[PDB]
This record gives C-alpha cells, sequence and structure tokens, in this order.
C-alpha cells in the first residue's frame, strides 16, 4: 500500500535472496565477488539532485 | 451564465491563474469581509506573481546554462582563502549598476563555474537578463556570423544581456585573428554592462591565447578597468578535497 | 499603499481600462453592495468591450477603407433595382463560407461601392479582415512591385485578407501587363477567398477594358464560376442629393 | 394548402410557439424585408425563449415551494443582522460547487426562511433542481415509507434533488426515531448535496431536540464539516408589517 | 453572433437536419425570391422527411424480422397458381383497415415467409407497427411469462402490433398445454388487428400440432372469420425451380 513499504521490501528480499543465491554462470553468491570489487571512493558530498524553482513571496508575507 | 462568462473573459485577457482562483477568492473575501479593493488587489497580485515565475522561468531557460546551481550547495570552508562576505556582498547584485566585472581565477576544479552560475541564477531571478557562453565558443559563432555577413545581429545577442558569464577562456584556442572579435564583445559591453569571467590562466597568459600581445593587453585594461577579482587558491575540489578530507 | 500597486499590476498585466475605471466601479459596488463576483464580471466585461472596440478601430485602420459606410445608412426606396432581403442576406457573409464573389455593376453614383463598403466594414466588425484597393491603384502596386522584385511580397500582401474589395474597375482602361496583373489577383483569390469587385461595363467589354478578349474571358470564366451578380440601375443619387439642396 | 401542413409539421416537431408566431412574424418580416437567416433566427430566439419559460414553471412546481419569493422581495435595510454582499454571493451558488450547507438561525419572523426560499428560487432558475420540505412532514413522510417498506424509494426522491430546503426545524420537538432519519437524510445529503436548513435553536438544543444527545452531537458534526451559519437577530417583520397596517 | 446561436437553437430543438441545411436553404431561397412562409414550409418538411425515415428505420429494427425482402425480388411466373393481382391489391394495406388475416399456405421453400415479411415491411413503411414471431416461439415466450406471472405485459406486447407475421405454425410442437396462450392472442388480436399467417400444414393438422381438437378448430373459426387465404401450389423454389429451369 505504500511505495516504502515495497522499496523496504525489495532491499530485505535483495539482501536475502537476490544477492545471496549463487549465479548460474559465476556459480558464486554474488557477496562474495562484490567483496573482491574494488570500485572508487565516493565523493563526500552527494550531488544534489532536488528540483530548484524561483518564487515570489506576496505583500502580506505568503 | 456568469461564471463561464467570467472564465471566458479571464482567457481572453491572459489570466489564467485569476480564471482558476477568483471563486475562492470570493468567497474568502466575503467570510473577511474584505473591501472589493483588496480583493482586487489580491487577483491582481497572485496573476502578477504567477508571470513573474513564468517569466524568471524562461529567462532561466534561454540563459543557456549547461546546469542550475546556487550559493546554498557551495562550502566556504573549502575554500577559505577568499573572504565569504564579499561574494555575499555581490549576491547583492550592486555589481550590475556599477557596470563592474567579475573574475574568478583559479586551479580547475575549484568551483569557478559554480559561482558564476550560481551569481548569474541570482542575476535572473531578480528579472535580469543573462546570457552564458564559453569564450572560444563565442568566438566561433562571431566568426561563422562574420562570414556570413550578419555580424552585428550576433554581437547585438551578445552585448544587450545584462549578465554575460564567458566561461573557459583558456579550455580552448581558436585562430588569433578570431580575438578581434572578443575584443568587440568586451569593448562594446565595456562601461554598460557587468561581464562574469571565470578561467584558470593568469593574465599574462592572454597574448599566448589569442595570439596577440597588444590585442591581449587591451581586453585586459577594459575588461579590468571597473572588476572585483577573486582569485581561488586551493585543489581540485572533487578528487583532493574528498581524498584529504576521507583520511 | 494599495492604490498605486493596484494601478502598476493593472498596467503589467494590459488592463487599461481597470486601471481608471476600477475605483468608479468600487464606488458603485459601494453604494449597492454588489456581490464580489458580479464586481468582477463589470470590471471583465467592461475589459473586453472596450479591447473590442480598440480592435476594431484597428481593423478598419488596416483595411485602408476611404470612409466608414454602413447598410443602415443605405436608402433602399432610393434604389429600388435590388431588394433589402438578397443585399441582407449578403451582409449575413454566407458566401465567405461558400467563396462567391460579389460584383456590382451600374451606371455612375448608382451606390454599388457603398454596399461594398458596407459589406467590408461587417466582415471587419465580425472578425474578419478586409482590405479595400482601387483596381487602378492595386495595378500602380503591383508594377512597382514586379520591378523592384517584390511581387510577391505585394501578392501575400493582397491575398491575406479574407475579403478583397476592388473599386474602380472599367471606367480606367488597361493593358496587357494591368491585364495579367489583375488576372494574377483574380486566380490567387479564386475559390480561395471572395473577391468584391465594382464595375460599369458589361463582362463583355472587359476584352476592350484589358485588350485582350482571350485573358478577359479567362478572368470572366474563372471568376463566374463563383460568383454573384448585381445589376443595378437608377438616378445617380449623387445628382439626386445635389438636386435636393438646390431645392 | 401551405399553412395547414406547416401547422401539422410544427405540432409534429414539437414547436408549440411557431404554430402560432409564424404568420406574425412572416408579417413583420414582410413589412420591413428582414432576412431569411434572421427570420428564422427569430423564431428560434422565441421558441427557445418560451420552452424556457415552460421549463422553469414545471421545476417550481414540482419543487413544492408553497410560494415564489426572491431576494428582490426581500428588504435589506430592515434586517441590519447580515449584509447583502454575503446574500447575494451566496445566491452566486457556489456552495453547491463548494457542497456547503446553509443554516439560517433567528427568532421567528426574522426572515431565515424568506431567504431560503428565494435561494431554491435562484437555484431553479440556473436549471438546478430544488425541493422544499418541512422537517415535520419530511420525518412523517419518512415514517410512513419506512412502514411500507418503501424507505428507499422515499430518501433516493429526497436525496435527488441538488438542494434540499428542510424547513420548520427546532420548533418541534423530535423523538429518537425522528433523530435517526433525520441523521440518516443529513448523512445521505453530506458532502454530496447542499441543505438549506432554517431553525430557531442554538446547535446544543438539538440535544433536547431530538432527545439524543449523541446523535444530535454526531448530526451537528457532521453538518458543520460544510456549514455556513447566518444568525439573524431584529423584530419579527410579520409584526412590523402589522404595525405599519395599523398605522 | 447568430450562425452559431442558429446552430445551438437548432439543436436544443432536436432539429439537427435543419442545422445542416438552413445556410443553404436560405441561400436558394434568396436566389429565387422565395416567400418567408414557403421557406419555413421547406425547412419543417426537409425535417419531417428525414425524421420519418428514422422512425421507419427504428420500427424495421424492432420488427425482429429475420432479414429484409420485398416483392421486388418476387418471380409471379414460377408462382402461377395464385393470382398476382390480388398480392399487389394486399401491398395497398386496405386489409388493415378491414382487419382481415392474411394466410399462406404451402410446400416449404415455397417462398410463403418471403412474400409475408414482404408485406410486413410495406406496413411499416407506412408508420404501421409491425411484430415477426414464430408461433412456438410465441407460445414458448407466453408461457415462460405466465410462469413468472407477468403475462399480461407479453400479451399486450404480442396484441399491441397492428400486423403480427406468425411464422413457423407447424415446425415445432410444443407441449399441448401451451396452446391457450396460441388462443389468447389470436382471440384478443380477434377483430382487432390484422394477423399474417404462414405454414405448410393444412388446416386439419392443428388439432395435432397444438394436441387439441376443440381448442384448434376455435382458434381457425376466429382466424380464418375475416381472412384471405392464399394457397399455393408448386415446389421448392431453391432446389427444384432452378434444376427444372436449368434443363
Ligand atoms: N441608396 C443610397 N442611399 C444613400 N446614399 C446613397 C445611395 N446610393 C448612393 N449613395 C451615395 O452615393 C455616394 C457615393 O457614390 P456611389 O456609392 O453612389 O458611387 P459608386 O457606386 O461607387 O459609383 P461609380 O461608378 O462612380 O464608382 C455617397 O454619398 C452615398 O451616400
Ligand atoms: N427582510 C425582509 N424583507 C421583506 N419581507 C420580509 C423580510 N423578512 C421577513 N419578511 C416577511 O416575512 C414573511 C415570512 O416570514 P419569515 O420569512 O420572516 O419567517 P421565518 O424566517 O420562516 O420564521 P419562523 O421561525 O417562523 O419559521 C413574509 O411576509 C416576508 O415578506
Ligand atoms: N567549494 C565547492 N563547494 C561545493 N562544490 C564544489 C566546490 N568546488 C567545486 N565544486 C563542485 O565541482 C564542480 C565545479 O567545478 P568547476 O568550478 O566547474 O571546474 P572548472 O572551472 O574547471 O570547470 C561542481 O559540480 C561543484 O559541485
Ligand atoms: N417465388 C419466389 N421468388 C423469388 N424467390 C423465392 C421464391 N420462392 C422462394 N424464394 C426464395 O426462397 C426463400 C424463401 O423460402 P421460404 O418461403 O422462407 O420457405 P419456408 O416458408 O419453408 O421457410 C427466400 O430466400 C427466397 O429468395
Ligand atoms: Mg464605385
Ligand atoms: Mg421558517
Amino acid at each position: 500500500e505504500s511505495i516504502e513499504e515495497l522499496n523496504f521490501l525489495l532491499h530485505r528480499w535483495l539482501d536475502q535472496v537476490a544477492n545471496r543465491k549463487p549465479n548460474a554462470t559465476t556459480g558464486i553468491s554474488p557477496q562474495e565477488r562484490w567483496a573482491e570489487e574494488s570500485l572508487k571512493p565516493l565523493p563526500l558530498k552527494d550531488y544534489d539532485t532536488s528540483y530548484l524553482s524561483y518564487r515570489k513571496v506576496h505583500w502580506d508575507g505568503s | 451564465n456568469m461564471k463561464e462568462r467570467i472564465h471566458e473573459y479571464c482567457h481572453r485577457l491572459h489570466l489564467p491563474v485569476m480564471a482558476e482562483r477568483w471563486s475562492a477568492m470570493a468567497e474568502y473575501a466575503s467570510t473577511h469581509n474584505i473591501s472589493y479593493s483588496e480583493f482586487l488587489f489580491r487577483l491582481l497580485e497572485a496573476e502578477i506573481v504567477e508571470k513573474q515565475a513564468r517569466s524568471i522561468q524562461t529567462l532561466i531557460k534561454l540563459s543557456k546554462l549547461p546546469y542550475r546551481k546556487t550559493i546554498d550547495t557551495f562550502d566556504f570552508t573549502a575554500q577559505p582563502s577568499v573572504d565569504e562576505r564579499r561574494i555575499r556582498e555581490l549576491l547583492t547584485l550592486s555589481f550590475i549598476d556599477r557596470k563592474e566585472n567579475i573574475l574568478f581565477l583559479g586551479p580547475p576544479g575549484i568551483g569557478k563555474t559554480h559561482l558564476a552560475i550560481s551569481i548569474g541564477m541570482e542575476a535572473i531571478a531578480r528579472g535580469y537578463k543573462t546570457y552564458f557562453i564559453t569564450a572560444h565558443d563565442l568566438v566561433n559563432q562571431l566568426r561563422r556570423a562574420d562570414q556570413e555577413g550578419k555580424l552585428e545581429k550576433k554581437l547585438r545577442v551578445f552585448v544587450k544581456p545584462t549578465v554575460l558569464i564567458i566561461d573557459q577562456m583558456g579550455y580552448l584556442k581558436l585562430d588569433p585573428n578570431s580575438a578581434h572579435y572578443l575584443f568587440q564583445v568586451i569593448a562594446r559591453r565595456y562601461e554598460h554592462a557587468p561581464i562574469i569571467l571565470t578561467s584558470n590562466k593568469s593574465f599574462g597568459e592572454w597574448g599566448e591565447i589569442v595570439g596577440d600581445s597588444v590585442l591581449a593587453t587591451a581586453m585586459l585594461d577594459r575588461l579590468l578597468h571597473h572588476s572585483i577579482i577573486f582569485n581561488l587558491k586551493g585543489e581540485s575540489y572533487r578528487l583532493r578535497e574528498k581524498r584529504l578530507q576521507e583520511e
């Protein structure tokens, strides 16, 4: 009934089975290969992805 | 009836928001005994606010900025060499009246274009027109216009905007013969409108970049007469700052 | 304050009438406690009425009509050749949808130009665009345009109007150049837009008028394919008015 | 012949007015040589006007309104408790779109029923459907319907109307059966259609009026969720008219 | 304006064809000086003709005929036993006034249903209602209605139509107890409306088909009192006629 609930269930399902079941070709649990991965470090501050609009305040202040 | 006629007349007079909210405003004025004059003022003020919002939207669209950024997403702790108060003062747009030119100079990735675009956004917010271009791109467009013979049109396009954001002055080097286009733009805007410049090459390299010493000297003599130059000393934010602060 | 801001918003939203009459209408509403919706409706209705008035004035100005005439000014007892029924049905402006061209033929001073001017005025009043040109002036302007190479511009200018009223036809003789100019004008506005023409010569005489029997016959055949003829007969109203002034 | 066939066709196409007035309008057109289009337009306009008149008469008949009253008949100087502005804004009939219920409260003879009848009359005039019922009669009819098992029929009949005017509320005391009948009526027309109610007792007294504090509180809470209150205070207009008649 | 208002009023008065053609009719009356009365008559007559066409369409739809056929596709050379003139006389629909019943009797495939449906189509053309049913089907529907208790509704459905086409009387045999439904229909329509019957079983087999001798005798006594019986002697057209004529 809520997208937050759906995302929570999806993440739990992934971490339970999807990223735990061994792959049919690599034949190994994805998390072990993840541990083998070497990704570049993240920046401290994330690229701000937020709608930016300019508005005007009414006479009263509303 | 009257409701449909009011809607039709509001649409024919180009008052969409007024057509949408006139019933609600009438009800509110009814429940508070608002004077007729204040009712009219409320409607007109709402319409004006919405129209100004759409105007700012159009101006930001035509600014041709690569993206949208603001001082809010800027950290002055990572750039302590230059004073924070001066940038805040610039945000008051007092330079637009003085016609002074704003120059950002520093190593690549130190936030030059970010600050320039932020100031341009502040200028666009208060109605002032702004045009963003890269110096080499501007010179190439002017050269093409001159070849086609209608150079004055593009020259007016570049000179009319109140704020001109010329970026990446040293990134690319076009044929030196085309530097006269850049000189034309800078001199025509001289003592008329501010120019926002951002680049990572010292003032001595201009003769090399444009392939002409005296031409660059004159360009700088005019661009630096009324200006406030900010020199940013540091290291590339994206890589160096994160690497040195994650320790 | 509020009144000055209301004036500024009215003149920034293109509301000329409201800028002045809003105070008077507020006074009127206060004297009768009119509802807010009705007050707004009155303001908008006055604005729309004045806007339409100004638009019609502009349309009449663009039409180049020598003077304003209306069917209400046209007496029909003095002109028993035709009947009010046909004239008023034409004034309904159905020929525009049917693309029927209207031709008036009669002796000088009968009134075949008054009816055309009235039709043009009504077409303007009903939102259509009308252009009134004399055949001689039309030919001269077309010849000049061809000389300067801008013939296409003037042809577009003369074809764009929904109703083209060509006056002073037949009295002046035409050369084959003018003949082909007239033929081109007719062809461009043939089955595309009505043509209102007033002449004093029968169709057969057009061969001598233009000096080309074949071209005149082609013009007549194309015109009569969608045409309405009006053979007006009677004593010249100019002469009768002069006689009445004498007595 | 033709006249009789015209009459037959008019009465076979449901054109009552044209059957009679067509001859008179033909006479009028002949006396002025009116255009065919205008003649047809006059016929159709007269037919439409009379059709709308008959439709409005039928709607008023169905409404069961005891008598026809209009705001134009309602003097406001004699009733200074409320202002013309609010009443006329209600007469604009925006509450129907907003589904706001209207409640009038005041001493006997103040005029809280005249305003309701005027609102119903205007709603009828603007194409809406109105049903005027007294609370006592409503309760009695609902009780009879429940006795006969046709309660659903009467509930549909009382909920279908766009505007339901419930009169004579508070003066007569109600039992819990009538209390639940009123609650059901309100619930069915809650956020679905406006209810216009006139009473003489404060909201708190409704608990004693219906004999159920909880049910009365529920009714009041649901009603006030979308409500407009009118506290009318003044000398009874019946008494003042009687005094004026005496003097 | 007026054209749009005329269109709207014609649509609101349910005069679609009038709305479509009023301009053309006005123009034609203009070009021929048709009187206003004749103009109105033309419009009304066209509307009446179109309405009658649509009415006939609806009547043929509700006739529930399996298909549409006419005397045009009928060859009287293949059926020389019976007179052609009598069928042509029937096409005058003089039997509808006399209330006489029309019976077609002959071997299968000899064209019974064709002629019956043709006569029914002629009746439908001139406005008379007509209902086509198969005798066994009619009896079964009446039995179901009687079981449900609302028999009178279906009885009225079967009795109201001016022309009833009962076909395939002998094709199927339902429970004899249901023959009273057929008797009810025939007796109720007796001396009120014609009945068109078509079947290939002699009058003596009715007692067997309905499983009752006296009931069938009474049915025939009533159905044959006022009637014109046509006995078709021949062979199945589709097979025998083609086989014998291709030789
Ligand atoms: N029926 C009429 N009623 C009133 N005024 C008329 C009538 N007919 C003509 N006039 C007058 O005629 C004068 C204009 O001349 P008119 O329209 O008769 O010329 P025309 O038809 O254009 O003739 P020409 O052949 O010279 O071009 C105006 O004063 C107009 O008032
Ligand atoms: N402001 C007014 N102007 C004119 N007539 C009025 C006014 N107020 C009341 N009346 C008169 O009141 C009479 C109807 O009674 P009224 O509408 O005052 O009763 P009510 O509000 O329904 O009271 P109650 O509590 O008895 O139901 C009508 O004659 C109407 O003319
Ligand atoms: N001081 C700072 N605060 C926040 N973000 C910064 C800062 N300096 C650089 N950035 C980030 O780096 C980018 C700006 O680099 P820029 O100044 O355009 O480099 P260049 O001038 O070489 O094009 C932006 O994405 C911005 O978010
Ligand atoms: N005399 C005829 N002329 C033309 N068509 C005929 C004739 N007789 C029969 N038909 C054809 O045969 C069919 C009618 O058979 P029908 O009378 O319905 O047989 P039944 O009465 O056994 O149902 C139709 O398709 C019709 O075209
Ligand atoms: Mg003329
Ligand atoms: Mg009352």
